[PDB]
């Protein structure tokens, strides 16, 4: 397949460059480990108001104040 | 009378529709459709859909330009009719404008009309919403949700466009 | 009177604008067109004086008859001169466009372009050199400068 | 007060168009081993004034076989569209701060073709028809590749707003990560305005003058200033897209000087290209964008839509 | 020589320097010495309308500070 | 309803009666088809933007796409016609009467 | 409010430059100057004859392609959604279908001009 | 025939754009979300024949929310009466309805 | 949010109190009658608030954002 690649690179280099760019753009996001970073960056952006919940009495995971240590923090985004 | 701006733009819209639907000649029909597309994009831009108006304006300008190339190429006459070169075309244009302005005068008198549905006479500014929309426009997020949600719509539209390209190749072959 | 001074200054302004923006037409027939292109050469540089060739007669100021005006060509030259907008000037250059030149007694040669179109400046030579043609262009500019259109309009 | 702003926008661009005619003639002369106009005034500063006064005192010459209404409407539409499409450009603050200025400029660049088309069709001549159909061929050659280039280069900006393009290029220029798109955009802007080597409408070789061959002085000047204002606006648009300058909110004059000299260099590059290349055939231009530019544009669009997801570098939309 | 293309180009520079900065000067004149506020999204327009209502002069650029409160 | 709804529906009916009475020219009928498509697009986006139905904003633009899925097709059904006859008149399309 | 003011200002400034160009100078109209220009000779036929085009197939392809890439224009805003893998897959599929259609046009000699 | 493939395979294809009360992007609500929700919850599983006469109040309220016909009629009547009283000179507009009104913030 | 709530309640009360003064001699009219059969609060429509005000406030409110440059 080296002869075919050399012939098509000598004849039409534009199509070879386009196909190489397309192949990298297709097979590269499945290899990089930074796609989940984009996922939680997009999910961490506050478009809507964080509507509070009524305190029934047993909710240990949610805080009572935003400065409380419980809750989803973004020190990873500040670090990156 | 600035509160009826969308109503005035819609009047120009139906005026352009009467202008090109009388079919004088496809050049001036294309000009009338360009004017109608411009005032229609103005209307939908006044309702807040600026992206949709700009998109339909661009798409119809490109389509009308390809159409004009076709009529210059293929659908032409020795003496094209502008609007008054034919009695029937000028006549139907005159009655279309007359019917439009008669409807305008009737709806501008008692602020109510019955053509098959029932319509009011106040400006459309009443039906707007009073609240804000945050840090996003609703139409932009709605069309941006085509890829995150509408996978089936994207699939069938892409297949329809590819099949359309193949169909255009197959029809204009000759053998 | 102040109106006479006003129309004189306006006539001077429009004559300056018309004489400093001459737009000839790309129209040659023979040898004298080669000498005209040598006037358009970098040495003589007609575009210094605002002289720039224009292909269409509708956006042209003057027409330079450079070559031999034959019998088969005269209606075309007349129509081309007719299509030019007013004010229009014609510069006749070369002996062929002046009086027939070498071919005065020929059967199919118009004896001068004066018989077909009105002529402002006659440039003699065979060919008249690029220096001579530039001199004729400057003489045409001088003739345009001493025009008296608005003064005569005020007098009339 | 807005009247003052719009008149101070539209008068200096007309003066810039006239002095662009002067600079074009003089620079094109100097690249051809000769001199430009220098006899009208001191170093030829009064040549555009002489040309403008000369063209507006000549006969209009409306033809008899031409539909007069479209014949008058077409240059008016050309000059109008050349005027009300300079507005969304940030200099550094645009006169009209549109949220979708990029699509606005795309739509009004698509609309300006109709002036050429109706000028060719209205004046009943065969050369005008040939020029109009060549304009149609040029539009269908360039438009889709131009739009995909803009879409691929706006994936790093975040939105279609032209005002936020300065903030995007605050750190580095946008020509460093998108230089193939920059080259293809430059060729697209060359082919958009019917500038050399893609003139093809005012062709003085294949035709006499093309679509404006029946337009005498007065209406003919309108197409000239529309074309020259168009090339200046393309130069400013390319400068904003790919060569974003440093902006200080306390001193806008720094940004004004910077993009002014950059757009001047881009116009000088336009005239540099004009004097050095033979004219393309209008079927070779059709196979240029549709076969060489388009596949690379599609590949670069996929690359630029899969790149910020790959790198956690999706730009904000606010 | 070549530098004689530099005068006319310089005039072009002035012809490209006048409009845009003038807009900035206009934006520094109407808005009371500050930039003209942008409203790309409806929240910014709501803040603009609130400022215009709270100024009391029907001008949104008349900024009322913390001395207004008790 | 409102007023602009009445005007857009009137425009649709005007383009409909423009389409249904041919004037011996196929391009004029194609222009009428494009006009009815534009009127339907404008009415749909007016209703959608009024009612804040954001997820249906995918509807009109996608709808606009299928416009070409007939409209350009109509042009491809013309060139063979213009290769069969020198013009594009609709009175030449009467061979299928027997 | 400002956009129509700018539109009206530019339209007025454009339309004033022809009525100045018309009513100002001295006009002299005869029935030889305003004839159609065909390089000195009167033309054969009219300019309203059918001008047989060659690039009709590429014109229809542009008709499809303009809106089929206009579907790709909300791709900036589509980068702001929470679901990103599906968006990336659908966008890549759309441009892949575009490339397949272009390659099918190229291979079947569809981009070449007739005659 | 309506071969309901979607519920058979559990694959969602076009059920999200069917109504305005579905999962909208960024939880953007429609202007008549409550009325449509009430009408759907009223007429769920009881059949169209029963729903045409048993849940007509909610559907009528939803249709009033969609097109605002009765609100336009009431506003037109109020505006007409106000203009008639102005024309007779029997009514003067209040200062807060004429521009000098001093709104809350 | 609190300021907007108090503002729209003030505007609705102001429009309600001047509706009775405008319409007192008409027969069969009921002041403050709803058009919805339910008693649930609905979002006020732009015609319900600015129905009895001058046109400058109309153009500032329902067209101010779109027309702003
Ligand atoms: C805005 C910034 C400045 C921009 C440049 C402006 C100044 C320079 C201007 C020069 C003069 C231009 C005059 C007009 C020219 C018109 C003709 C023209 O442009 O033709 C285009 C020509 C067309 O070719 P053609 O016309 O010769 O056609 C050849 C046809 N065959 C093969 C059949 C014989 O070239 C292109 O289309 C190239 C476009 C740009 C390519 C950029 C590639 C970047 C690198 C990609 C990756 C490569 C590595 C491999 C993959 C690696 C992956 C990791
Ligand atoms: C943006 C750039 C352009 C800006 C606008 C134009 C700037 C210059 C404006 C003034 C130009 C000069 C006047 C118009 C042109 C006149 C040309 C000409 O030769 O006219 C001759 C004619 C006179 O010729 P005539 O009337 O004797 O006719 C001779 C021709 N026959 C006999 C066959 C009919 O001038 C006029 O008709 C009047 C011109 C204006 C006179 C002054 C008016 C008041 C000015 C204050
Ligand atoms: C007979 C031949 C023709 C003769 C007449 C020719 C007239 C001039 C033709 C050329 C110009 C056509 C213009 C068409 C509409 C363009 C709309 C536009 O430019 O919109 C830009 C901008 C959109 O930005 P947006 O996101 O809405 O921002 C709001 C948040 N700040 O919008 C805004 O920011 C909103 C500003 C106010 C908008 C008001 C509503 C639209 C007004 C349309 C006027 C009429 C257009 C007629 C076009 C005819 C074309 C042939
Ligand atoms: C109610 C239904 C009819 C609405 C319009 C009525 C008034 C206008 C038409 C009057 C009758 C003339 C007519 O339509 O003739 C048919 C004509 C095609 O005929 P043609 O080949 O032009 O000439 C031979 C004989 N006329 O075809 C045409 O004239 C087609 C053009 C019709 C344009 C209609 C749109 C204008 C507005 C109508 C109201 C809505
Ligand atoms: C009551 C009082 C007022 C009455 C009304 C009149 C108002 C003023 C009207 C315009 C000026 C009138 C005078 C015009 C020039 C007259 C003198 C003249 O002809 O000078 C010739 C001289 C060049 O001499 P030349 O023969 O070329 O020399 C050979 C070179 N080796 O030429 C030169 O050196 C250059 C001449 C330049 C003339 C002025 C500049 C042009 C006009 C500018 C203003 C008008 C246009 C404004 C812009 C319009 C849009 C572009
Ligand atoms: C954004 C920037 C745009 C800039 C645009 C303008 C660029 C160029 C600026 C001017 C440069 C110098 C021009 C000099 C022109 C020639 C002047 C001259 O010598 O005129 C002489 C002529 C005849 O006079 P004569 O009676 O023969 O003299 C006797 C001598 N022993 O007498 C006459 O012709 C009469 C007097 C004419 C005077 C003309 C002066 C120049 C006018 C230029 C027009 C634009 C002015 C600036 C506009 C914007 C700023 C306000
Ligand atoms: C899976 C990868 C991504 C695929 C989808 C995305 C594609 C993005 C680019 C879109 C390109 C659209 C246009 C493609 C047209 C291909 C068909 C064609 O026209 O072939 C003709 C050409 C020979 O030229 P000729 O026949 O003379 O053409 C007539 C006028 N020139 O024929 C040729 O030159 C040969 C063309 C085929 C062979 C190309 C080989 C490229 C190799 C690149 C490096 C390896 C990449 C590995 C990925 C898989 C590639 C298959
Ligand atoms: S005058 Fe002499 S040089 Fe000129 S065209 Fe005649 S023969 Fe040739």
């Amino acid at each position: 397949v080296a002869a075919f690649l050399k012939n098509v690179w000598a004849k039409e280099p534009v199509l070879v460059a386009s196909f190489a760019i397309a192949g990298l753009a297709v097979i590269l996001p499945t290899l990089s480990p930074y796609t989940k970073y984009s996922l939680m960056i997009n999910r961490a952006t506050p478009y809507n108001y964080p509507v509070p919940l009524r305190d029934d009495g047993n909710m240990p995971d949610v805080p009572s104040h935003p400065q409380d240590p419980q809750g989803p923090s973004l020190e990873w985004l500040k670090r990156l | 009378m600035m509160t009826y701006i969308v109503f005035i733009l819609s009047i120009i819209f139906v005026m352009g529709f009467v202008g090109f639907s009388s079919k004088p000649s496809p050049i001036y029909g294309g000009l009338g459709l360009i004017v109608s597309g411009g005032v229609g994009c103005g209307i939908v831009l006044n309702f807040g859909g600026s992206f949709l108006g700009l998109m339909v304006f661009l798409i119809y300008l490109g389509g009308m330009m390809v159409v004009f190339g076709y009529t210059t190429a293929m659908a032409t006459e020795q003496y094209p009719e502008v609007w008054v070169s034919n009695k029937v075309v000028l006549g139907t244009f005159i009655t279309g404008l007359l019917m439009e302005f008669l409807m305008v005068y009737y709806v501008l008198k008692d602020k109510e009309v019955e053509i098959v549905f029932k319509f009011n006479g106040m400006g459309d500014w009443v039906i707007y919403d009073t609240g804000d929309s945050g840090f996003f426009s609703e139409e932009a997020m709605g069309i941006a949700a085509l890829y995150s949600y509408g996978t089936w719509l994207v699939i069938v539209t892409g297949w329809s466009l590819l099949i359309g390209v193949v169909v255009i190749m197959e029809i204009t072959r000759g053998n | 009177s102040r109106g006479e001074y006003v129309v004189a200054k306006l006539d001077d302004l429009i004559n300056w604008a018309r004489r400093s923006s001459l737009w000839p037409m790309t129209f040659g027939l023979a040898c004298c067109a080669v000498e005209m292109m040598h006037m358009a050469a970098p040495r003589y540089d007609m575009d210094r004086f605002g002289v720039v060739f224009r292909a269409s007669p509708r956006q042209s100021d003057v027409m330079i008859v450079a070559g031999t005006l034959t019998n088969k060509m005269a209606p075309a030259l007349r129509k081309v001169y007719d299509q030019m907008p007013e004010p229009r000037y014609v510069v006749s250059m070369g002996s062929c466009a002046n009086g027939g030149g070498y071919y005065h007694y020929s059967y199919s040669v118009v004896r001068g372009c004066d018989r077909i179109v009105p002529v402002d400046i006659y440039v003699p030579g065979c060919p008249p050199t690029a220096e001579a043609l530039l001199y004729g262009i400057l003489q045409l500019q001088k003739k345009i400068k001493r025009e008296k259109r608005l003064r005569i309009w005020y007098r009339r | 007060m807005f009247m003052i702003n719009v008149l101070t926008l539209i008068i200096p661009i007309l003066l810039a168009v006239a002095f662009l005619t002067l600079v074009e003639r003089k620079v094109l002369g100097y690249m051809q081993f000769r001199k430009g106009p220098n006899v009208v005034g001191p170093y030829g500063l009064l040549q555009p004034i002489a040309d403008a006064i000369k063209l507006f005192i000549k006969e209009p010459l409306r033809p008899a076989t031409s539909s007069i209404s479209m014949f008058i409407l077409a240059p008016i539409l050309a000059l109008t569209l050349a005027l009300t499409m300079w507005i969304p450009l940030p200099m550094p603050y645009p006169l009209i701060n549109m949220n979708l200025g990029v699509l606005f400029m795309l739509a009004m660049s698509s609309l300006a073709v109709y002036s050429i088309l109706w000028s060719g069709w209205a004046s009943n001549s065969k050369y005008a028809l040939i020029g109009a159909l060549r304009a149609v061929a040029q539009t269908i050659s360039y438009e889709v590749t131009l739009a995909i280039i803009l879409l691929s280069v706006l994936l790093m900006n975040g939105s279609f707003t032209l005002s936020t393009l300065i903030i995007t290029q605050e750190q580095v220029w946008l020509i460093f990560p998108a230089w193939p798109l920059a080259m293809m955009w430059f060729i697209s802007t060359l082919a958009e305005t019917n500038r050399a080597p893609f003139d093809l409408t005012e062709g003085e070789s294949e035709l006499v003058s093309g679509f404006n061959v029946e337009y005498a002085a007065g209406p003919f000047a309108l197409f000239f200033m529309a074309e020259y204002a168009n090339i200046i606006m393309m130069n400013i648009f390319t400068t904003t897209l790919f060569l974003g300058a440093f902006h200080n909110p306390y001193m806008p004059e720094l940004y004004t000087i910077n993009f002014t000299i950059k757009s001047l260099l881009l116009s000088i590059t336009f005239l540099w290209i004009r004097a050095s290349y033979p004219r393309f055939r209008y079927d070779q231009l059709m196979h240029l964008l549709w076969k060489n530019f388009l596949p690379l544009t599609l590949a670069l669009c996929m690359w630029h839509v899969s790149l910020p997801i790959l790198l956690s570098s999706i730009p904000p939309q606010t | 020589m070549w530098f004689e293309v530099l005068p006319g180009i310089a005039v072009m520079g002035v012809c490209l320097f006048i409009p845009g900065m003038a807009t900035a000067r206009i934006h520094r004149f109407s808005n009371g010495g500050r930039e003209k506020r942008v409203a790309h999204y409806s929240y910014q327009w709501y803040l603009m309308e609130r400022d215009r209502r709270v100024s009391g002069v029907n001008r949104y650029y008349v900024s009322k500070g913390l001395e207004n409160i008790d | 309803m409102s007023l602009v709804y009445m005007n857009i529906m009137m425009a649709f009916t005007v383009s409909l009666t423009g389409l249904l009475m041919y004037r011996s020219h196929l391009m004029s009928s194609l222009l009428c088809l494009e006009g009815m498509m534009l009127s339907l697009f404008i009415l749909a986006t007016l209703m959608i933007l009024n009612s804040h139905f954001t997820l249906a904003s995918m509807m009109p633009i996608i709808l606009l796409v299928f416009a070409a899925c007939e409209a350009a097709l109509g042009l491809s059904l013309l060139v063979m016609v213009s290769n069969t006859y020198g013009t594009d008149y609709v009175q030449n399309l009467n061979l299928l009467q027997c | 409010m400002n956009l129509m003011i700018t539109l009206l200002t530019n339209f007025t400034l454009a339309t004033l430059l022809v009525t100045i160009a018309f009513w100002l100078p001295q006009l002299n109209v005869y029935s030889e100057k305003t004839s159609p220009y065909e390089c000195g000779f009167d033309p054969m036929g009219s300019a309203r004859l059918p001008f047989s085009m060659k690039f009709f197939l590429v014109a229809i392809t542009f008709l499809l392609f303009d809106l089929e890439i206009a579907l790709l224009l909300p791709l900036p805003w589509a980068s702001q959604t929470t679901n990103l893998n599906t968006m990336l897959t659908m966008a890549l599929l759309l441009i892949f279908l575009l490339a397949v259609s272009l390659a099918y046009e190229w291979t079947q000699k569809g981009l070449e001009w007739t005659e | 025939p309506f071969f309901d493939v979607q519920k058979k395979l559990g694959v969602d294809l076009d059920h999200w754009m069917t109504i305005q009360s579905a999962e909208q992007p960024h939880r953007i609500p429609a202007r008549c979300h409550a009325f449509e929700k009430e009408w759907i919850e009223c007429a769920h599983g009881i059949g169209s024949i029963r729903a045409e006469k048993e849940c007509k109040i909610e559907f009528e309220d939803f249709r009033e929310c969609l097109l605002r016909q009765k609100t336009m009629k009431r506003l037109n009547a109020i505006k007409r009466q106000r203009d008639k009283l102005i024309k007779e000179g029997k009514y003067t507009p209040p200062p807060h309805h004429s521009g000098q009104e001093d709104l809350r913030p | 949010q609190a300021e907007k709530d108090r503002r729209v309640l003030q505007m609705l009360r102001e429009n309600l109190e001047e509706e009775a003064t405008i319409m007192k001699d008409v027969p069969g009219w009921k002041v403050g009658e709803s058009v919805f059969h339910t008693t649930r609060w609905v979002t006020p429509m732009m015609g319900e608030l600015y129905g009895l005000r001058t046109g400058e406030e109309i153009l500032s409110s329902t067209y101010g954002f779109i027309w702003y440059t």
